[PDB]
């Protein structure tokens, strides 16, 4: 179960 | 420790070390640009998420490794050295949890920044509650759902189905029902009716804004095709 | 900083943490362990190695991105920045030479322990050499040299031409000779050499022996394709 | 040009 992928920009 | 260096200097030195995947740095930056006292624009907001959460995130990691191998043990080095890096990781989450409190909550207005920073406070009580053991666990979760759940009636009333921040906030919030709250009925509905309804309203956007809503929905999709 | 920590302790913590990709940590378990005193087995030279390895190759990846912006400007940002990166990877550097001055190398007597850390010595002072600017480089590229060079002496004269110490000090001197010290033709003569050797020699191995030296070996061949 | 690629193990 994925959460936002927050990790870029 | 950033005290002397300047607001601006400090933000441009956070881009700079994510451009070198610089994590630490980058978060370290970030802190003394909010500790300066300024509210922060969507930008700026957006250094601030990223940095804590690339450094969580590399911990969140590493705590998983190391709880795997102590559950498949039952000497003390692995129990302390899993306690060592959760130590660190709850200090991260406690100190964003602070910036969040001191002050960047109590002067958010705009609903864009106000359901930011409390999907933010959600996001790190939930990262807390994951390594939780008891009852503390049980008034950890529950300031997780009360800052998601401000968010959530916050975003119903003042962004539309497709914004990005809605979006996402009900994606996470959906994770912390299916994974932390053992509500996986709650976390499927709610995932459910959040993609049903951004679908409806796909037609009112920009080619970049509809780029934009589509993809996360696409998260919130591959999630309810793992649930379901 | 380790000194209350068993020996055995810190190399088991040192292990978990290369699991949990922790080298930071890593790290800092294995310059406690060296500063018990004792000789390092083979497995635990290996530990040291990689630990730094993977910190110091972290701190290039970043000071190459930020010397490119820097030279892409030519505001004091980007050079402040690319400068406290810089700072840091030389204090690693000293830190690994610290560790090889006091006292694994004057205690390394066998080819294999003595031939290993003074590849080691060659690779930081080359790590030092690709950062550093005038004639502080030319005694810091004269380090190196040495280093390799003396390495280089007793690993012809006591192992095997496939030994993968001895093929991977001889990959790392051909890498100082072509990107350090100006010297394309010694670096191709090297590899060469090397690699016709180590064929000649793979006869005498078995099988498991014989993954490890052709896979050395083709590293050898792909930087002869790239710089012939 | 690469070196040893000595990050694991
Ligand atoms: C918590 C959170 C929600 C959404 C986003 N996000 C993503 Cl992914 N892509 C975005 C594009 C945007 O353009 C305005 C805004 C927000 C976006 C990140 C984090
Ligand atoms: C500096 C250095 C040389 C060789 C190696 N290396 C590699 Cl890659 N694979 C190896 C297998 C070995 O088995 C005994 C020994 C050394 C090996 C790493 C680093
Ligand atoms: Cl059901
Ligand atoms: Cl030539």
């Amino acid at each position: 179960a994925g959460s936002i992928p927050g990790r870029r920009s | 420790a950033m005290g002397s260096m300047e607001r601006a200097s400090l933000i441009q030195k956070a881009k700079l070390a994510e451009q070198a995947e610089r994590y630490e740095d980058m978060a370290a930056f970030m802190k003394g640009a909010v500790e300066k006292g300024e509210e922060l624009s969507c930008e700026e907001r957006n250094l601030l998420s990223v940095a804590y959460k690339n450094v969580v995130g590399g911990q969140r990691a590493a705590w998983r490794v190391l709880s795997s191998i102590e559950q498949k043990s039952n000497g003390p080095e692995v129990r302390e050295y899993r306690e060592k890096v959760e130590t660190e990781l709850q200090g991260v989450c406690d100190t964003v949890l602070g910036l969040l409190d001191s002050h960047l909550i109590k002067e958010a207005g705009d609903a864009e920044s106000r359901v930011f920073y409390l999907k933010m406070k959600g996001d790190y009580y939930r990262y807390l509650a994951e390594v939780a053991t008891g009852d503390d666990k049980k008034r950890i979760i529950d300031s997780a759902r009360s800052a998601y759940q401000e968010a959530m009636d916050i975003s119903k009333k003042e962004m539309p189905p497709t914004n990005p921040i809605r979006l996402g906030l009900a994606l996470n919030f959906s994770v912390f029902h299916y994974e932390i709250a053992n509500s996986p009925e709650e976390a499927i509905s709610l995932a459910k009716t959040t993609f049903d309804e951004a679908m409806a309203d796909l037609h009112t956007l920009s080619e970049d804004s509809y780029k934009d809503s589509t993809l996360i929905m696409q998260l919130l999709r591959d999630n309810l095709t793992l649930w379901t």
